[PDB]
């Protein structure tokens, strides 16, 4: 149940349109255009490294130290050997060490069963819930994520986003060819964010 | 690496190239382990000749080349020979080897000497019975003449090395050790005592005719787990140094604890945590005083039997005003290790 | 010589024994290279472990034993560890190795470092980025992540080594190189910059916070012919010494040229000719002054891949009154070399 | 141990680990050979390349690591390079090798250098032509260009080494040897002479422009028996030292005798006995004086080609008041030796 | 010819029947019962080592340097390498070096033809003749055996004796089932001590 | 071609061929092959041919074949340093392309740019001589190696080189006595070798 749903639709029309066709989509063109693959997955190598301690922290917080100690190794091997996180040495090493989606403090809240309260949808941010977006901000209370300055964090948010936007530049049809484009967006946020807390 | 095996003589030639680097606050003068590049390399041979049905002959030589030096005036800093001995193994009635070899009390301290870069703080080299040492005849006998499986004993004579520094000297001494290992658990106990040389007597710190050190250990090595404890006492043997008066010598008594816990994951990472506290007693002009005190959290990652990479983080507990001047800061190390 | 290859780990143990002898006027104090016996030998291993399709681990250690020393008091003169490093080579995303290794500006200077005995005068050991040096992390990547054949880059961080002599010390630095090779030609460019240590500041010759070296090179290696030119400038890095005042330190600026042309005949003889001029600029109390200046004509004869013999003749152009006291006389060397 | 033999290059890498220990009255200061741990290890290669039917190329390097040092201040005491040379063997017309290698008057003294640990007293290292020495070009030829079997000559030029100590320095010299071996017997003769350096001229002991040493030798090596005699004289070459005045230098003349007799039993034991007397004549301010004088009884027991163990006992005849202070007490050694 | 047979029989009756069954034989049980095997032959290893130099001396005195040099190796390897005599390394080494009966100065005396004089039979000692028992004591006039104290010698003598007695815990029947145990006894001494004299 | 001093050269050839060959050269060339051992003989011929090698190298360069010139440089290098001052032919035991050949000295370079021998002459005891080669060759005594020998040294080199060729030819004697004109055969063999050298 979505209590603030009327606001979220007005801002989704803002995000899906006016701000997507006139700004985002041109930038996502020049990204896949002028940026080479070594740069992109090397940048995704380097941005994922910085969540590893927060993933390690929260896997311990959830109670599977095996998962957490794998991500300590990810960070360990990548930052030391693989060029400050740029090269994924903890991945070429063992099959069991491959990169996965982040489990941050939002998942730890959910693994202990916390309602999201309301779902909301903010201009320029997109999908947001009190529990996850925000509960995710809790990992800036301890190393790596606490080391980032306000200029640093907004760049990480922007470059990771451009990459996700450029990879999906052509699956647009699954959303253009659905009777209901918004509600699969709202439910695809709850698709991803509910498996992560399991 | 076994590089020779013909006519009942095998020659193992081994080595490693360890890229080491320490990180300590400032220039690391007041730190646990120092600051900067600590890269080194080792090279040795293990020899083994089957004389006949009973007799096997062995010989070992192992050396330490440093790689943190320049090629200039200091080129040999810290380059040293760690081991060089030869010996004979008799069928069942044990084994006898004379040379530069490990002291008998290392049989106990090895339990707690498993850390990626640090630890093993009480096994001082050239310090009687606890670390490597010259002119040692070692008789060891495993499984008690074939009678008691799991039970090994060792007994060793230490001939006097009257060197130039009291740090590196000893009179004549004797010592032994015993261990029983039964299904993954391990008990061990060792004791040595040795005359002190005239020059060790004339040191500002430490006073007494005989040095003695003993240590004991519990361990549990099984199912990817390692637990290990050591306790030990020394009289007039642990070398110490007063950084304030610039005197040195030996602590007149020490009481030492070491704990290790490490777990080996199937994907390659072997984290470890340890505790070490060497307390000195009855130091001239000081009294009780801490020589060692830390928690370590660390990890070795194993790529395979030839390559590894580790981080060893020391949380130092020695105080800012240690009256002996022991350094008080933290040290963290990162190593990459090729070995063959 | 690959003396082990078992379980995806090959261990090359290599070495050489070079019977050398120099000839220079008089006792050779005023020489380019000195006068008398120059016999030396080398011994090293190169390691290599196949972890899987992508990761391979390596390790190398190389030492230099001198044989022109006595067996008495001076036995270790000039003995040194030349290399000691370990690393990881990733499929296409490059290679990263930490230890004592070559500086990155050698990526250019090697081009003209082809002479039988001399040459490469600007590749000083323990001099920041132009030659071997302790504590260097090096990342190299060939054929640009598989995308551009012939194009290699490398980028390197220099950990500060604060040694007892200003000659052998450096602050923290970073540096890189790029090379393109396309059908026998080779162009290259390398540049490094680094903080200087405090002791390098307190030296009579040379003054400034940051030291830097850069060098470039054209080469043509194809059809039994070798051409190579290097041009390079250094700020605060080239060590110098005024033999008159017995002061020493670092040149304030240098401009370096090296030329090599050599040809390999099918019957075994490889003549060479070279030109080198390293001119120092802005020296305290001196001004401009030549550090190096010669034509070299020399030749190696190759018996096979294991035995060789050479003669290298330096036509010295340094003046009888080189204001820094650089010796001015000619030198010629003759060697016989067995290597494995 | 031949650890490589591929593409006409075989690489023997060999070494040993010798657990040694001496026993002499007191602290062994006034003794023949000392007291305490003497453990050492050696490591070397012989290389050998088949160039073709006529030419063979070789190179050898051999080092001495000590194992009776600590890992501290004295770590490299006594480490040295014993040999390092390269050379060429031509079909039938001999062999030419330049480097650090044995002097030619050792060709004679080798006859009597067969003792388990001692003996070979007159073959001083770094002493012109007897024992090892730096910067020597040596041409040797066996069986007289294929024409006379058993008859070998060698002729050697000594390149000047002007070092920091008069003891370890030499001018230019020439020297040769001839030996005939016929059905177990061996006759041998060697002679070399060389300029003394200016620094040797200035020593309180020893005076003269040129140094010369010669030696001759009878031997009988056949039927598990070994007999050997050496006689030799030196002018201005045998190094001496007056421990009373703390001067040093060279004996003005020495007259040297060396006799060996040993038998090899079928069960492994090779007992030996020796006698040695090196008498110095016309020593400055002293006159005649014995430098060496003893009977030796000893035994090596051979377990096989890789393991062995010996006892060597010296009955010292040097007097209580040998004016140069040569020590007079007896010494006995015990060794266990693994060699590969 | 046994001139003291009347005394020697009175004393053999003394040894065979009061000091053997009530002292030695129980000792040899508790010996073989409670003492481990490595201990026992390690002691016979250690006591024979102390005669080895005296054997080497006398093989030379008799004119066999090969045997002497065989026995030198025995003492040498055993004392230095093989743990002060406890271990028989000069035996695990070559078959030609395996242990043999001791040849002492008693053997040398007879090997040049001297004679035992009279035979005697002592309580607690057993067989004794001037030439061998006693003539052997000359080898306590030069190293190794000169280094033993009178208590060391009586213990060596007693440790060796208890061992020879414990090996024979079942050959007793071979001596109870003979009409004259004495003449089998007296004849066994001249049996061994004349083979020793060659 | 045309032999202007032919009357003199014949008078001196009768001198050389019929009194200085049978009564001096020929006995000594016998005692050479008799009492001198083979390693000694080809060791000396190794050693005297060695000293011409730098001048051969000078002159192959002067003619324009640096390949040959560097081949003769190596000959000198390997032999002098390694192979015992020229006594041993290691630059020959090494590569076939390095084996000893006829010497090209300054007589050859002159002819290689085309200058006549002038007249042929036949001196007593020297034998064949022309200004261009015997003599024109002496210009290589103006620079390294050959410039280092004394008057006693060099005539000995000429003498040991000579005695060897004569002792090597101790059985080809019939091929020169049994020709209607030995002179024109010896003279035409002088222009034979010295014309091949200038190719
Ligand atoms: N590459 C030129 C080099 O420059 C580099 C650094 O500039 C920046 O440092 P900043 O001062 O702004 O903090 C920046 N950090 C960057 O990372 C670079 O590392 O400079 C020289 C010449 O610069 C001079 C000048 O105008 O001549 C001289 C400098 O001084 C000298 C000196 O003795 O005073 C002489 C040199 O031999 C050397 O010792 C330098 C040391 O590096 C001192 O740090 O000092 C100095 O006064 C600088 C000022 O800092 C300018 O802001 O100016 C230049 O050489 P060129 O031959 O004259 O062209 C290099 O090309
Ligand atoms: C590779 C073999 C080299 C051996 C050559 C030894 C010769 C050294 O002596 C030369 C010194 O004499 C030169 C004249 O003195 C200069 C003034
Ligand atoms: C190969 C095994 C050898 C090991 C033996 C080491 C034994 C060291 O102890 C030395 C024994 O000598 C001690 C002498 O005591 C001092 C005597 O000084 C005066 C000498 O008469
Ligand atoms: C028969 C076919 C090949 C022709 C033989 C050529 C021989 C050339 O090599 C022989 C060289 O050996 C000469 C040895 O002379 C002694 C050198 O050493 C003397 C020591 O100073
Ligand atoms: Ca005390
Ligand atoms: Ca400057
Ligand atoms: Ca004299």
């Amino acid at each position: 149940s979505d209590p603030l749903e009327g606001f979220n639709r007005t801002m989704f029309n803002f995000n899906f349109n006016v701000v997507d066709p006139y700004v985002l989509r041109p930038v996502a063109v020049a990204w896949r255009d002028y940026v080479p693959q070594p740069a992109r997955n090397g940048l995704s190598n380097f941005t994922s490294n910085l969540e590893e301690p927060a993933v390690m922290v929260n896997y311990f917080l959830q109670g599977d130290p095996y998962k957490g100690m794998v991500h300590f190794t990810r960070f360990f091997l990548n930052t030391i050997l693989g060029m400050g996180g740029l090269i994924d040495v903890a991945g070429m090493a063992n099959p069991q060490l491959q990169r996965v989606e982040p489990h941050r403090f939002g998942s730890t809240l959910g693994h202990y069963g916390v309602g999201y309260g309301p779902y909301v949808q903010l201009p320029f941010y997109g999908s947001f819930t009190l529990r996850d977006e925000g509960g995710d901000m809790a990992d800036g209370l301890y190393p790596v994520l606490s080391w980032l300055t306000w200029p640093m964090s907004i760049g990480k948010w922007a470059v990771e986003g451009i990459e996700t936007r450029a990879q999906l530049l052509d699956s647009d049809g699954l959303l253009r060819q659905s009777s209901d484009p918004y509600i699969l967006m709202r439910e695809a946020y709850f698709q991803r964010h509910d498996f992560i807390a399991n | 690496a076994e590089i020779y095996n013909k006519d009942g003589n095998k020659v193992d030639l081994y080595g490693k190239a360890v890229g080491l680097h320490y990180f300590s606050k400032g220039n690391g003068e007041n730190s646990y382990g120092g600051n900067g590049d600590m890269t080194y390399a080792r090279l040795g041979f293990k020899g083994e000749t089957q004389i006949n049905s009973d007799l096997t002959g062995y010989g070992q030589w192992e050396y330490n080349f440093q790689g943190n030096n320049s090629e200039g005036a200091d080129a040999q800093t810290g380059n040293k020979t760690r081991l060089a001995f030869a010996g004979l193994k008799y069928a069942d009635v044990g084994s006898f080897d004379y040379g530069r070899n490990y002291g008998v009390v290392y049989d106990a301290l090895g339990y707690t000497d498993m850390l990626p870069e640090f630890g093993g703080d009480t096994a001082y080299s050239d310090d009687f019975f606890v670390g490597r040492v010259g002119g040692v005849a070692t008789y060891r006998n495993s499984n008690f003449f074939g009678l008691v499986d799991g039970l090994n004993f060792a007994v060793q004579y230490l001939g006097k090395n009257e060197r130039d520094t009291a740090r590196r000297s000893n009179g004549d001494g004797v010592g032994g050790s015993i261990s029983y290992e039964y299904e993954g658990f391990g008990i061990v106990g060792a004791y040595g005592a040795a005359d002190r040389t005239n020059l060790q007597e004339a040191q500002p710190l430490g006073n007494g005719k005989k040095a003695e050190q003993w240590a004991t250990g519990l361990k549990y090595d099984a199912n990817n787990i390692y637990l290990a404890a050591n306790y030990g006492e020394t009289r007039n043997a642990t070398p110490i140094t007063n950084k304030f008066t610039n005197t040195s010598g030996f602590a007149n008594k020490t009481q030492d604890v070491l704990l290790v816990a490490q777990y080996q994951f199937d994907f390659g990472l072997r984290p470890s945590i340890a505790y070490t506290k060497s307390k000195a007693k009855d130091v001239e002009g000081i009294g009780d005083v801490d020589l060692v005190n830390y928690f370590e959290v660390g990890a070795t990652y194993y790529f395979n039997k030839n390559m590894s990479t580790y981080v060893d983080y020391i949380i130092n507990q020695i105080d800012s005003d240690n009256k002996l001047g022991v350094g008080s800061d933290d040290t963290v190390a990162v190593g990459i290790v090729y070995q063959f």
